[PDB]
């Protein structure tokens, strides 16, 4: 049953960097030591990107309605699993059909299906303090779904499910993308050991899957889960955990292989000058001197028309 | 001594090539 | 000489946005006529 | 293709379908059929080639409009009911059905559509049921004129004539989707060499040339790497190498003299095809000498040669 | 396909031989064009080759009192030295001061 | 533009039966109506005969032709046919072609119906 | 023609793409023919 | 009225070598950087450089008499 969280605090959106992320092998094909301006949808570096907070301290709960325009970038800090899975779709109220990706506490659940997906969907722990212990007890997301296509699932497993003490130790990202009625996800997980921040340095997104959907996402959201230990929706506690959003875009990216078939570093010819003569010549080291990049031209306005003076009129009122 | 025929500017000038000589 | 450069493009192209989705599919002749031409601008100014 | 009912061209049904096979050739040799024209590829060679999967599409039209059913062709089904693009690759079933689905009266059943704002891009199906709307002032909904539901129901008779006699069509994608293969053609493996120049068909891709055993890695998604000019050059595990490809010059005293010879053989190694290597490669018909002159005849890298 | 054998083994010849048609137009208007950037090229040298000809049959075998064509000063003698793929000419001179 | 074109009309014994057609095609169905006919009389006004929706066997009929004639009409060949059977006398009137709109109820009042010339159809007898 | 915006105001892409695909043809064909007249013009000015 | 099209040209892009650092200046070949620090010469227009009214020998040329230099 729908119930609507609440004491959540209002607060506006943070904002933060993309330092060299959002980069993905965009074919399943293989390279040596090569590089290759592979044209395709990429996120543009050093752009901006979202945060949101899902803090004990407020509760300040985020799982708000987000777009899928062309591309997301979901990244994931954790230390006890907070990240869950996601909600696609485009009315996600049982009408069309949507798409959610999802990993409970014994399996990863993958269904394309008509769930009636409602306003505040959650997961919820529940906490034994008798024995201290962790357990799935809430599983409050849609409501309805009739007639659906397509699922998919794992062999079930066991999950921590426990919170932690301590800073941020694992890097998660994730992707979704929409392209050939399929669905294009990849991924990374790299561990770091920060506090509050997105790290920098590289990262090369391997391919997981291409979900065959067929269908026409055009807004979503994403599943973490919840604690408990208040009201159905006050009794409840977030636990330390935030996200973050990229979106992509169509741009000329270059990429640097290895003797290994693995990618280590990448360029754009379109985010900073420097960068677009950097194609220009194909490498990530230019020498000493001038070098011709591309053509200026302005785009024009107010398209016209202006035809004789008309000031002779067919002489209709005449008639 | 327009649709894309562009032309470029000399690394030297009459005025820099004649001081040459008058070197 | 008067150093000539040319745009490859805005010859085959004119400025639509589908002809350069074309001459794409004929190579790289937008690279190599350019090189072919810089190497004779610069050369003169060295000539010089 | 067995499949008793059919979708209808506004709702035409598609299917996906990989982990699997096709004799193909039957549904060319059956005949059975009126139209199985197929572009993209060669009706007779699906047997060879494959793919990951196949997109299933039928529908049904009359004849008449079959011929709609093409690639970049007009049509106002063709323009607002189903698309192709102008790059399709596939083939076009489709097959009367008068004996199967005509009644005295009309068969009112499958509905078709005849109005929109614009043409479907290919594969964009439209079930739309708003109320067609030509006139400026929008019915909001009451049809009648200048406001109008959009589609109409063949109803084809018992008697009805070719062009209007109901042929089902079912329509093939096989959109080349390269990188993994699992919906492929009737083949009958074959045992795996190497060290020997071979043809070969790795999982629908031809070439030739020896198979070495490769030293890389890949990952458990990766089915080949390409050097450059988009060459393959490892499959699954191996990598590839050509098989010599050399130069042929020949060498004489000139005629006058002789009718012998010798036989120049360019940056190969003669163990591969009395013998002389150098760094231009071997030499059929000469022997490598110790003494020293001047050069009358060179080959390169040090060797020439003459009487 | 800018492969050949992908359209052999999935066509059949007759528009495999409108489409091969056409993959041979580039496949030679790419050919004709380097030969010509490879053959031109290959006269550049020779004038300036030749010219490296000249030098090591008048500023290395000998002496010339011409200027800027045996280095910089008036010219002593000129002692030549190897390359991977060209020549080298070591000039020595009169430097006054 | 929505015209009807008619077809059938005549005398006829009292008694028999026939096929007339009421037919509109190159029109591109909007998207589909119910199609009939009245019958007016040399001295009374129209009467309402029967309907057919469009495309669709969904139909009305009068208790006069509901019995002896039925409207039988081809969208392919984009026409229909109130089968003149029986042909009572009483059937001595001109048919008019009846325009139903994209509700089938609505021509049962049929003012803004729109028409055929009218076939006169007299069953002589 | 020899007019481009036009021949695609005037029909669908199908043969709007081969009527380009054809007016190339002979631009890069008119532009590799300046180029090699300006390689040579402009190698013997070198000699000069 | 006289008709003219709209400016038009080409983009150089300034280096000394990302083997000494990563600043760039940019090139409008031919045109008054009006229509788009700021540089102005018979080349076109030079930003992300400083007009230095001294003189020195030249490293890279861009043309009318203007290299530019770290
Ligand atoms: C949270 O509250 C909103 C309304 O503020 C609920 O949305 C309502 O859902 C019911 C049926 O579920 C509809 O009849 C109402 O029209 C909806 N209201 C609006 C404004 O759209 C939502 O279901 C609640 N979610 C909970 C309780 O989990
Ligand atoms: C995670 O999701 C899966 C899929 O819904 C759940 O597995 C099913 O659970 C129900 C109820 O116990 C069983 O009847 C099904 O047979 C299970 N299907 C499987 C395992 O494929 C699983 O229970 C969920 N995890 C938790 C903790 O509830
Ligand atoms: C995907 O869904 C969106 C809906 O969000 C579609 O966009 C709508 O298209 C209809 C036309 O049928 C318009 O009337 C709406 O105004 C559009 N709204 C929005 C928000 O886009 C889009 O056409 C769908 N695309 C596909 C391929 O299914
Ligand atoms: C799609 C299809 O195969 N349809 C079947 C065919 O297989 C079979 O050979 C034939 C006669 O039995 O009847 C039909
Ligand atoms: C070098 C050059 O032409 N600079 C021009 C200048 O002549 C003109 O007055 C001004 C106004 O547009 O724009 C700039
Ligand atoms: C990105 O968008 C935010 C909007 O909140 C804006 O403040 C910021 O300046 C933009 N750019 C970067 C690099 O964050
Ligand atoms: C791949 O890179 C790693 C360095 O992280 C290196 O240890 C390994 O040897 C490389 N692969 C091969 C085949 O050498
Ligand atoms: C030719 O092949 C033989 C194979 O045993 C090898 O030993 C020899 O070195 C090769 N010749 C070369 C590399 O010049
Ligand atoms: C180029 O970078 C390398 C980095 O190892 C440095 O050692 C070298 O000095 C640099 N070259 C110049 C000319 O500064
Ligand atoms: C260069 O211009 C500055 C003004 O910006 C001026 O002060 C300086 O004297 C000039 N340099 C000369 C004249 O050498």
């Amino acid at each position: 049953q729908c119930v609507n969280l609440t004491t959540r605090t209002q607060l506006p959106p943070a904002y933060t960097n993309s330092f060299t992320r959002g980069v993905y092998y965009p074919d399943k094909v293989f390279r040596s030591s090569v590089l290759h301006s592979t044209q395709d949808l990429f996120l543009p570096f050093f752009s901006n990107v979202t945060w949101f907070h899902a803090i004990h301290v407020t509760k300040r709960f985020d799982n708000p309605v987000l777009p899928f325009n062309d591309g997301v970038y979901f990244a994931s800090t954790e230390k006890s699993n907070i990240i869950r899975g996601w909600i696609f779709g485009t009315t996600l109220d049982s009408k069309t059909q949507s798409l959610l990706i999802v990993n409970n506490a014994t399996n990863v659940v993958i269904k394309v299906c008509e769930f009636q997906f409602c306003n505040d969907p959650f997961l919820g722990v529940y906490y034994h303090k008798n024995n201290k212990s962790w357990m799935e007890s809430e599983f409050r997301v849609y409501s309805s779904a009739n007639n659906c296509t397509f699922e998919y699932v794992s062999q079930p497993f066991l999950m921590d499910l426990e919170g932690k003490q301590g800073n941020f130790k694992n890097l998660r990202e994730f992707v979704f993308k929409n392209i050939d009625g399929y669905f294009k996800i990849y991924s990374k997980h790299t561990p770091i050991n920060l506090v509050r921040d997105l790290p920098q340095g590289f990262s090369a997104l391997e391919p997981l899957v291409d979900l065959p959907i067929g269908i026409n996402i055009t807004r979503f959201q994403t599943l973490l889960a919840l604690h408990r230990s208040g009201d159905s929706s006050s009794g409840w506690t977030a636990g330390a955990a935030a996200y973050y959003v990229g979106y992509l875009q169509p741009r000329t990216f270059l990429l640097k292989y290895n003797e290994n078939g693995t990618i280590t570093d990448a360029v754009d010819c379109a985010l900073d000058p420097l960068s677009e003569t950097k194609c220009t010549l194909k490498s990530f080291t230019v020498e000493k001197g001038i070098y011709q990049t591309s053509n200026f031209r302005v785009q024009p306005t107010e398209s016209i028309v202006r035809f004789p003076n008309i000031t002779n009129l067919c002489p209709f009122g005449e008639v | 001594l327009f649709n894309g025929l562009t032309v470029l500017p000399p690394l030297l000038t009459d005025e820099m090539i004649a001081q040459y000589t008058s070197a | 000489m008067t150093k000539t450069s040319v745009d490859c493009t805005m010859y085959i192209c004119g400025d639509s946005t589908e002809c350069s989705n074309l001459l794409l599919q004929y190579g790289s002749f937008c690279t190599q006529l350019n090189r072919a031409l810089t190497g004779i601008a610069v050369e003169q100014d060295k000539n010089t | 293709f067995n499949a008793t009912r059919f979708a209808s061209v506004y709702a035409w049904n598609r299917k996906r379908i990989s982990n699997c096979v096709a004799d193909y050739s039957v549904l060319y040799n059956s005949a059975s059929f009126s139209t199985f024209k197929c572009y993209g590829v060669s009706p007779t060679k699906l047997n060879d080639l494959c793919f990951t999967n196949v997109y299933a599409d039928s529908f049904v039209i009359r004849g008449d409009e079959v011929r709609q059913i093409a690639p970049g062709q007009t049509g106002k089904i063709a323009d607002y009911n189903y698309k192709l693009p102008d790059d399709f690759t596939g083939c076009v079933i489709a097959w009367n059905s008068n004996n199967l689905d005509s009644k005295v009266g009309g068969n009112y059943n499958y509905l078709y559509r005849l109005f929109r704002k614009s043409n479907l891009k290919p594969f964009e199906r439209d079930i739309s049921t708003e109320i067609y709307q030509a006139g400026s002032t929008p019915c909001n909904g009451v049809e009648g004129f200048n406001c109008y539901f959009p589609l109409q129901s063949y109803g084809f008779q018992p008697t009805n004539g070719v062009g209007y006699q109901p042929y089902r069509v079912v329509v093939l994608s096989f959109e080349l989707l390269h990188a993994p293969a699992t919906v492929c053609g009737p083949k009958k493996s074959t045992n795996l060499v190497k060290n020997k120049c071979v043809n070969f068909n790795f999982n629908g891709l031809t070439g030739t040339g020896v198979l070495t055993e490769s030293n890389k890695k890949f990952l458990p998604f990766q089915q080949f790497g390409r050097d450059i000019a988009d060459t393959t050059d490892a499959v699954r595990i191996l990598d590839i190498t050509p098989c010599s490809f050399g130069g042929v010059s020949v060498i004489t005293p000139g005629t006058n003299t002789s009718n012998q010879v010798a036989v120049l053989y360019q940056d190969v190694n003669c163990t591969e095809v009395n013998v002389f290597q150098t760094r231009a490669g071997c030499l059929i018909g000469a022997e490598h000498v110790n003494n020293s002159y001047e050069c009358d005849i060179p080959i390169g890298a040090g060797i020439c040669a003459s009487y | 396909s800018s492969v050949l054998n992908d359209i052999l083994s999935r066509l059949d010849p007759p528009e495999a031989e409108v489409q091969i048609d056409r993959l041979i137009t580039g496949r030679l208007q790419s050919l004709q064009t380097y030969v010509t950037q490879q053959l031109i090229r290959a006269a550049e040298i020779r004038a300036s080759a030749n010219l490296a000809a000249t030098k090591m049959s008048e500023c290395v075998l000998g002496q010339s009192k011409r200027v800027d064509f045996c280095g910089k000063g008036y010219h002593l003698m000129s002692f030549p030295q190897s390359a991977p793929h060209g020549v080298v000419f070591l000039h020595v001179t009169y430097v006054p001061a | 533009q929505v015209q009807l074109v008619e077809s059938g009309g005549g005398s006829v014994q009292a008694g028999g039966s026939l096929k007339l057609s009421c037919a509109a095609s190159g029109y591109a169905s909007w998207a589909r109506k119910c199609i009939g006919w009245f019958r007016q009389a040399p001295g009374q006004e129209r009467e309402g005969v029967a309907a057919i929706f469009d495309f669709d066997g969904s139909t009305y009929y009068s208790d006069s032709v509901k019995g002896r004639f039925t409207i039988s009409g081809d969208n392919a060949k984009n026409t229909v046919s109130l089968q003149m059977n029986s042909l009572l006398p009483k059937d001595t009137a001109v048919y008019y072609c009846t325009v139903a709109f994209g509700t089938c109820d609505n021509w049962y009042r049929g003012r803004g119906d729109y028409w055929g010339q009218g076939t006169q159809v007299t069953v002589s007898s």
